[PDB]
C-alpha cells in the first residue's frame, strides 16, 4: 500500500515510494502518475485525456 | 501559527564555525547569525544560514550593532544562486536572553517577515537539547500587563534530509543506529533517569530559589498550573490497575514461553552437533 | 625540480558544504570556489567554501566573474575570514568525476597563481548513500613525461588511495591526470558538539516522552506484531517438524541455506522489548 | 495551490513531466513544436511554432 | 589623499519644524550633509558616510560606504520620532567604527544636536573621557538653543578635546536668517 | 649486506644510478653509504669532503644533510664524537637539510648525554612550527634525553603539540616523549593513564610507544588490558595498528607465548591489526627459532591486501636470518620469498618494495652479523629496541629505516688475551 510499480512511457520499468504530503487516494492503480528522477518521488498525478476529446 | 520547527545540523556546525574563526580575541560574545529558512510551508525547515559582525557594549546593553548592505547583499547572492530559501530570523549564541533582544530582533521584524529565536550554548556541555524554536509574537496577558514581545517555545526537531546523514555518520564512525534490541534499549533505560535528574535537579533549584528570593513578576501564574498538574498524580493507590499488571505481566509470561520455547530448539542443533563431530572426528582421526 | 608528499586536509566545513552543494547539483554544470591557508609545501587545509550561481555556458573561464569572485572574496576579507583561495570545485553527474578538455584547460588557466590547484569533484548522484567516499584531483605537469610520473614520496598512503580502483577511470584516464590521498580532521567541538547533536537527533526532547508511548503500545500494538512474530514461529517450526527426518537420514552435507536460528533470536531480540519494558513502567508505576 | 499543467513529448521519443511555466503566453499553450528547452531541466523558455513536412511549407514562396 | 570615516548624527525631533527659524531646517542641514559628502567625494572618493539618527531606538539607516547614490534617498523619511538620546547616539557609531572596511581609515564623527542635551554633567564628563581615551576626533554641531548655547558644553569640549595642536574644533552656530552650509564651513572640518 | 665491510666498490660502478633523479632517493642513498661505513675519524669526513671539493657549493644539498645524518650513523655513541664542530656547523643558515639530517646526526651522536645545549638549541630548532625539522627534533630530542626525566619538557612538548596542525610535529615529539621514558614504570602510570584519554589518534599511540619502553622485561601484565582494550575497542586503526607494538616490547621475553594470543590478530578484522600483528610476530620472534609464527606466514603472504603482505614478508624476513635448511623446512618461505622479485610485474608497486627490502634482510653483512633484543645476561639493548621501533616507524617516513644498523649485534666470540 506505501510502494508500489510504476511503469514507464519509454518502456523501463522501477518502483516507487509514497510521499508523506499525498494520501492513497490517487494512489490506486489505474491512475497515470508523475515520477521525480531524484529519489523517485512522486509530486502529483496525470489525468489522461485523447486527440479529439482536446 | 506554527507547531513545530525542523533545523538542520549544518547551521549548528556553522556555530561551530562561529567558534572556529574568532582568532583567539577574547571577546565570545553573543554573535548573532542570519538564519535562513523555508517560511511558505507551515513547518519551517532551515537548510544553510550565515552571519554578520555584531558586536555589544560592555557595560551598557541596548547597544547592538547590525548591518543592512551586507544583509542585502549576503541574501542577495544567496537567492541568485539558491532562490528557493529565503530570510526568516536570526539566532544568537548566548545562554541567557538579554533586554535588548526585543531591539535586535525588532529590526528584523520590521524589516523581515515574523523571526524565531533560537537559543544555544557556547559549551556543548548541556545534555538537553540545544535548539529552542522561539516564536516572536505578542500576546495578551491577564494581569493587566502592557501588550509586549514574547518569546513562546516552540517544539523542535533535528533532522537531516539526504546527505547530511551520510556525511555525519561517515566522518563519527562512532555513533550508532537505532539497532533496536539490547544495548540501545538498556542504554536508555541507564542513562534516562540521569537525562530527567539533571533536568529537574537543575531546574527546580533555581526555581526554588526564585520562590522566596523572586520578584519583578515572573509570571507566578503558571505556577498555579505548573503544581496543578504536579499535582494531577495524587499517588494512584494502584488498586484499579492490579489486573493491568495482570495483563502486563501475562505478556511477560508469553515472553518466558518464547524465549524459553525458542532456545530450547535452538539447542537442537548445539547439542547435536557436539556430539555427532566429536565422537566421528575423534573415532575417525586415528 | 622538486616535488614533495602533499596530502589534502578535509573539515567537516568543506564536505558539508558539498553535501548541500551535491543537492544542489543538479544536471546542469555548478562552479564553486574552496578556500584555505597555505603554511607549508606538502600540506594544505581548506576551511571556506561557497557556491556560485549556475550559467547557461556551464564549467568553464568566462562564467567566472571577477567582480563578482573579488567582490565576495573582498565582503569574507573584511569579515572574520582572512584565507585566500586555494582551487575549485564542481559536480561531473553521470558521465563519470573524470575531467574534460574545458575542465583541464580552465585548471591549467587557473593554476597560473597557486602552484597546488585543488580540484574535487563531488558526484553523489550515482553514489549509494552507504559511503560518501570522494577524491581530490591533480594536474600534472607536461614537461614531466620523459622523467618519472610522480615522484612523490611515503607511498603508505597509496594503498589508501588505491580505494577508488575503477577499471576505466582512474587508470582509464591516468595518463597524464593522477589524484591525491584525502585525510580528515576534528576538533573536541565538533565531536562533542556533533555528536551529542546527533545523539539527540536520534533521542527525545525531554527523552522522557517516547518511552511510556512503547511501554504501554507493548499491550495495543505491539500484541498484533507478538502474534504474527508467533504465527511466523510457527511457520517454521511447521518445517522444523519435517528437519529431524533429513537429519535422521543424511547427516552429510547442508543443502537449505536458511539457518533457522539467528532469525528466531532476532524475534527473541523483539521479544525481550516487554521484558526491558516492564522495569520501565516500575519505575513510572513507583515514582 | 492551482492546477496547471502540460505533456511533453521529446524529438528522441521520450516522454517527461512539467507544469505551464514560462513568461507571459499569448499566442502559446497551443500543441506545437520548436519550444524552448535546457539541456536537463526541461523548462519552456521560448515558444515558436514550427513547420516541417516542407512539401506543403515551400509551396510557392514568392514575395 | 585623506583617509579617514566620516558618521553624522541628524536629529529627528519635532525641534527641527519651528517656524521662528529655516522653513524646516533639516532639508539645509540635510544640504549640508549634500555639500560635505560630495565635498569629501571630491577630495577622496574612497571615504565611506554612515547614516544614524539619535532617537531612543538608534537604527542605522546606511552602513558606512562611499557610494552616496542610495544614501540620498536615505536622508528622506526621516520618521520624525522621539526627541533625544545622547548616551546610545555616542556609543551607537563610536562603537561600530570598528566594523569599518578600510581600518586605515581615521575616525571622525560628527553629530547635528538639535534639541537640548537630557544627560548631567557627569555624564559629559564621563563620555568625554570615553571619547578623549579612545581618541577619536568629534565635531560637536548644535543647531537651535532654548536656553543658554554653552555653558556646560564648553568645558565638555575642552575637557572632551584633546591633542590642541590640529585638533577638533567646535561649531557653534548663532541666531540667524541666513543658511548653514556657509556657517559650518568656515572652519576646517569641511575641505 | 655492505654493513660494516666499508665496501664502496659496488657503488663505484657508475654515477648515472644513483644521482639520475633530484630527490630525496640521494639522501637515502648517501644514509645508506652511512650505512655501508663505520667507525671512522678521518676517512668518514675525508670521504664525505672529496666529493666535491671544488667549490664549496653542492647543486643538491642533500648530498650535505645525508653527511651530516651519516656522520651522525657513524658516531653513534662514540667518545670522540666530533659535536663541538657540529655546533658550529649547526649554526650554519641552510633550508632544512641541516636542521633535519643536522638534528638527527647531532642528537643520535649525543645520545644519552643529557645535555642543556642540544636541549636549548633542540628548542631553538622546533620553534620555527615546521613539521620536518620539529620532526627531526623530536627524534633527536627523545635520544638525548634517555633518562633525564627534565620537569619542564615534557609538559612543554605535550603543550607544544595541541597548538600546532602538522602530523609530522605530533608524531616526531610523539617517538620523542615515547623514547625519553626508560625505567619510569612507578612514575609514568598517571602520566600514561592520564594521556590515554586524548583526543588526538597520534597522541593515543603516543602513550603506547611511551609505555612500550617503560614497561619492557613483562613486569606489568596491566598495561596489555588498556593495549587491546583499545586496539580491539577504538574505532580509529591508528592505535590499533600501534597498539601491539608495545605488546610486543613488554612480551619479547617469551617466544612461544605470542603466537599464541596474536594468532588472533593474525587475520583480524581489518587489515590494520593485520599488518600491525604482522609486525608484532616480526619483533617478538626475531632472532629465535619458533615455528609457532613460521607455520602461520603462509596464510600471512596471500591474500589480496598489500599492508599484510607487506608485513607477512618482513615479519618472515626476521626469523629466517641466522638460520639453516637441514634444521627447519625453510624452503616454502625461501621459494615464496623468492619468487616476489620475478612476480613483482603482476604485483603492487609497494609489495616489491617491501619484497625486496625483505630481501636484503637475510642478505645483511653476508649472513656473518645479526640481531638480538636482549644480551647475554638476558638485559636488553637500548639502541636495539630503539633501532627495531624506529626500524618499524618506516610506514610514515621511510627514510627512518637507516637506523636498522644501530641493532645489528654480530655474533662470534673473543679470545684476545693482550689488547696489541
Ligand atoms: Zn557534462
Amino acid at each position: 500500500e506505501e510502494k508500489f510499480i510504476v511503469k514507464a512511457t519509454n518502456g523501463p520499468r522501477y518502483v516507487v515510494g509514497c510521499r508523506r504530503q499525498l494520501d492513497k487516494s490517487k494512489l490506486k492503480p489505474g491512475t497515470r502518475v508523475a515520477l521525480d528522477m531524484t529519489t523517485l518521488t512522486i509530486m502529483r498525478y496525470l489525468p489522461r485525456e485523447v486527440d479529439p476529446l482536446v | 501559527a506554527v507547531q513545530k520547527v525542523v533545523v538542520h545540523p549544518l547551521v549548528l556546525l556553522s556555530v561551530v564555525d562561529h567558534f572556529n574563526r574568532i582568532g583567539k580575541v577574547g571577546n565570545q560574545k553573543r554573535v548573532v547569525g542570519v538564519l535562513l529558512g523555508s517560511w511558505q510551508k507551515k513547518v519551517l525547515d532551515v537548510s544553510n544560514s550565515f552571519a554578520v559582525p555584531f558586536d555589544e557594549d560592555d557595560k551598557d546593553d541596548s547597544v547592538w550593532f547590525l548591518d543592512h548592505d551586507y544583509l542585502e547583499n549576503m541574501y542577495g547572492m544567496f537567492k541568485k544562486v539558491n532562490a528557493r530559501e529565503r530570510i526568516v530570523g536570526w539566532y544568537h549564541t548566548g545562554p541567557k536572553l538579554h533586554k535588548n533582544d526585543i531591539a535586535i530582533n525588532e529590526l528584523m521584524k520590521r524589516y523581515c517577515p515574523n523571526s524565531v529565536l533560537v537559543i544555544i550554548d557556547v559549551k556543548p556541555k548541556d545534555l538537553g537539547l540545544p535548539t529552542e524554536a522561539y516564536i516572536s509574537v505578542e500576546e495578551v496577558h491577564d494581569d493587566g500587563t502592557p501588550t509586549s514581545k514574547t518569546f513562546e517555545h516552540v517544539t523542535s526537531e533535528i533532522g537531516a534530509e539526504e546527505a547530511e546523514e551520510v556525511g555525519v555518520e561517515h566522518l563519527l564512525r562512532d555513533i550508532k543506529d537505532t539497532t533496536v534490541g539490547t544495548l540501545s534499549q538498556r542504554i536508555t533505560n541507564q542513562v534516562h533517569g540521569l537525562k530527567g535528574l539533571n533536568s529537574k535537579l537543575l531546574d527546580i533549584r533555581s526555581y526554588l530559589e526564585k520562590v522566596a528570593t523572586g520578584k519583578l513578576p515572573i509570571n507566578h501564574q503558571i505556577i498555579y498550573q505548573l503544581q496543578d498538574v504536579f499535582n494531577l498524580l495524587p499517588d494512584v493507590s494502584l488498586q484499579e490497575f492490579v489486573k493491568a499488571f495482570y495483563l502486563k505481566t501475562n505478556d511477560q509470561m508469553v515472553v518466558v514461553y518464547l524465549a524459553s520455547l525458542i532456545r530450547s530448539v535452538v539447542a537442537l542443533h548445539n547439542l547435536i552437533n557436539n556430539k555427532i563431530a566429536n565422537r566421528d572426528a575423534e573415532k575417525k582421526e586415528g | 625540480a622538486v616535488d614533495t608528499a602533499e596530502q589534502v586536509y578535509i573539515s567537516s566545513l568543506a564536505l558539508l558544504k558539498m553535501l548541500k552543494h551535491g543537492r544542489a547539483g543538479v544536471p546542469m554544470e555548478v562552479m564553486g570556489l574552496m578556500l584555505g591557508e597555505f603554511v607549508d609545501d606538502y600540506t594544505v587545509r581548506v576551511i571556506d567554501v561557497f557556491a556560485m550561481p549556475q550559467s547557461g555556458t556551464g564549467v568553464s573561464v568566462e562564467a567566472v566573474d571577477p567582480v563578482f569572485q573579488a567582490k565576495m572574496l573582498d565582503m569574507l576579507k573584511q569579515t572574520g575570514r582572512p584565507e585566500m583561495v586555494v582551487g575549485w570545485y564542481h559536480s561531473h553527474p553521470g558521465f563519470g568525476c573524470w575531467l574534460s578538455g574545458v575542465d583541464i584547460n580552465t585548471q591549467q588557466s587557473f593554476e597560473a597563481l597557486s602552484e597546488r590547484a585543488v580540484a574535487v569533484v563531488v558526484d553523489p548522484i550515482q553514489s549509494v548513500k552507504g559511503k560518501v567516499v570522494i577524491d581530490a584531483f591533480r594536474l600534472i605537469n607536461a614537461n614531466m613525461m620523459v622523467l618519472g610520473h610522480e615522484p612523490r614520496q611515503t607511498t603508505s598512503n597509496l594503498g589508501h588511495l588505491n580505494k577508488p580502483s575503477i577499471q576505466a577511470l582512474i587508470h582509464g584516464l591516468n595518463r597524464h591526470y593522477y589524484s591525491i590521498t584525502i585525510n580528515y580532521r576534528k576538533n573536541e567541538l565538533e565531536q562533542k558538539m556533533l555528536l551529542n547533536l546527533h545523539k539527540k537527533s536520534w533521542m527525545e526532547g525531554l527523552t522522557l516522552q517516547d518511552y511510556s508511548e512503547h511501554c504501554k503500545h507493548n499491550e495495543s500494538v505491539v500484541k498484533e506484531m507478538l502474534e504474527l512474530a508467533k504465527n511466523y514461529n510457527k511457520a517454521v517450526e511447521e518445517e522444523d517438524k519435517m528437519t529431524p527426518e533429513q537429519l535422521a537420514i543424511k547427516n552429510v552435507g547442508k543443502q537449505d541455506p536458511k539457518r533457522h536460528l539467528e532469525e528466531h533470536v532476532d524475534v527473541l531480540m523483539t521479544s525481550n522489548i516487554v521484558q526491558c519494558l516492564a522495569a520501565m513502567l516500575d519505575t513510572v508505576v513507583f515514582k | 495551490r492551482k492546477g496547471k499543467c502540460a505533456v511533453i513529448k521529446t524529438s528522441t521519443r521520450q516522454t517527461y513531466f512539467l507544469p505551464v511555466i514560462g513568461l507571459v503566453d499569448a499566442e502559446k499553450l497551443k500543441p506545437g513544436d520548436l519550444v524552448g528547452v535546457n539541456k536537463d531541466s526541461y523548462l519552456i523558455l521560448e515558444t515558436l511554432p514550427t513547420e516541417y513536412d516542407s512539401r506543403v511549407k515551400a509551396m510557392e514562396v514568392d514575395e | 589623499m585623506v583617509l579617514e570615516s566620516t558618521m553624522v548624527c541628524v536629529d529627528n525631533s519635532e525641534y527641527m519644524r519651528n517656524g521662528d527659524f529655516l522653513p524646516t531646517r533639516l532639508q539645509a542641514q540635510q544640504d549640508a550633509v549634500n555639500i560635505v559628502c560630495h565635498s569629501k567625494t571630491r577630495s577622496n572618493p574612497e571615504n565611506n558616510v554612515g547614516l544614524i539618527t539619535l532617537a531612543n531606538d538608534c537604527e542605522v539607516l546606511t552602513t558606512l560606504t562611499p557610494d552616496t547614490g542610495r544614501i540620498l534617498s536615505k536622508l528622506h523619511t526621516v520618521q520624525p520620532k522621539g526627541k533625544i538620546t545622547f548616551c546610545t547616539g555616542i556609543r551607537v557609531a563610536h562603537l561600530a567604527l570598528k566594523h569599518r572596511q578600510g581600518k586605515n581609515h581615521k575616525m571622525r564623527i560628527i553629530a547635528f544636536v538639535g534639541s537640548p542635551v537630557e544627560d548631567n554633567e557627569k555624564d559629559l564628563v564621563k563620555l568625554a573621557k570615553r571619547l578623549k581615551k579612545e581618541k577619536v576626533n568629534v565635531d560637536i554641531i548644535n543647531f537651535g538653543e532654548e536656553e543658554v548655547n554653552t555653558e556646560k558644553l564648553t568645558a565638555f569640549v575642552n575637557t572632551l578635546n584633546g591633542k590642541d595642536g590640529t585638533g577638533s574644533h567646535l561649531v557653534t552656530v548663532p541666531p540667524g536668517p541666513s543658511l548653514a552650509d556657509a556657517l559650518i564651513s568656515s572652519p576646517i572640518l569641511a575641505g | 649486506m655492505h654493513c660494516g665491510t666499508t665496501s664502496d666498490q659496488f657503488l663505484r660502478d657508475n654515477l648515472e644510478w644513483l644521482a639520475r633523479a633530484t630527490n630525496w632517493a640521494k639522501f637515502t642513498a648517501t644514509a645508506s653509504l652511512g650505512v655501508i661505513h663505520k667507525g671512522h675519524e678521518k676517512e668518514a669526513l675525508q670521504l664525505m669532503a672529496t666529493y666535491l671539493p671544488k667549490d664549496t657549493s653542492p647543486g643538491s644539498a642533500y648530498q650535505e644533510g645525508g653527511g651530516l645524518y651519516a656522520l651522525g650513523l657513524i658516531h653513534a655513541n662514540h667518545g670522540g664524537d666530533i659535536i663541538d664542530y657540529l655546533l658550529n656547523q649547526l649554526k650554519n643558515a641552510s633550508n632544512d637539510i641541516v636542521r633535519h639530517g643536522g638534528s638527527l646526526g647531532l642528537g643520535l651522536a649525543a645520545m644519552g648525554t643529557a645535555r642543556q645545549d642540544v636541549y636549548d638549541l633542540l628548542k631553538t630548532n622546533l620553534y620555527q612550527d615546521d613539521a620536518v625539522t620539529g620532526e627531526a627534533a623530536g627524534l633527536a630530542l627523545g635520544l638525548v634525553m634517555l633518562g633525564s626525566k627534565n620537569a619542564q619538557a615534557i609538559e612543554d612538548m605535550v603543550g607544544y603539540a595541541q597548538e600546532t596542525q602538522h602530523e609530522k610535529i605530533l608524531r616526531g615529539l610523539a617517538v620523542g616523549i615515547a623514547l625519553v621514558m626508560y625505567g619510569r614504570m612507578e612514575e609514568a602510570d598517571a602520566l600514561i593513564e592520564s594521556l590515554c584519554r586524548d583526543k588526538d589518534p597520534i597522541l593515543r599511540r603516543s602513550g603506547m610507544y611511551t609505555v612500550a619502553m617503560a614497561y619492557c622485561g613483562s613486569g606489568n601484565n596491566k598495561a596489555i588490558r588498556r593495549l587491546l582494550h583499545v586496539a580491539v575497542s577504538d574505532v580509529n586503526d591508528d592505535v590499533r595498528r600501534a597498539a601491539v607494538e608495545s605488546l610486543g616490547f613488554i612480551l619479547f621475553r617469551t617466544p612461544e607465548q605470542c603466537p599464541s594470543v596474536v594468532s588472533l590478530l593474525s587475520e583480524s578484522y581489518n587489515p590494520h591489526v593485520r599488518y600491525g600483528a604482522a609486525m608484532a610476530l616480526g619483533i617478538c620472534c626475531a632472532g629465535t627459532g619458533n615455528k609457532e609464527a613460521i607455520n602461520l606466514l603462509e596464510p600471512m603472504t596471500n591474500d589480496p591486501v598489500n599492508y599484510v603482505r607487506q608485513g607477512a614478508l618482513i615479519a618472515s624476513a626476521l626469523i629466517m636470518i641466522q638460520q639453516t635448511e637441514i634444521t627447519c623446512p625453510k624452503v616454502n618461505q625461501f621459494r615464496q620469498l623468492y619468487s616476489k622479485v620475478i612476480n613483482d610485474k603482476h604485483d603492487d608497486v609497494m609489495a616489491k618494495f617491501g619484497a625486496i627490502l625483505a630481501q636484503g634482510i637475510l642478505d645483511a653483512g653476508g649472513h656473518n652479523v645479526t640481531i638480538s633484543l636482549q644480551s647475554r645476561t638476558g638485559h636488553t639493548h637500548m639502541p636495539s629496541v630503539v633501532g627495531v621501533l624506529v626500524f618499524t616507524q618506516f610506514w610514515f617516513w621511510f627514510p627512518l629505516s637507516h637506523f636498522l644498523s644501530l641493532a645489528y649485534t654480530p655474533t662470534c666470540v673473543i679470545g684476545l688475551n693482550k689488547d696489541l
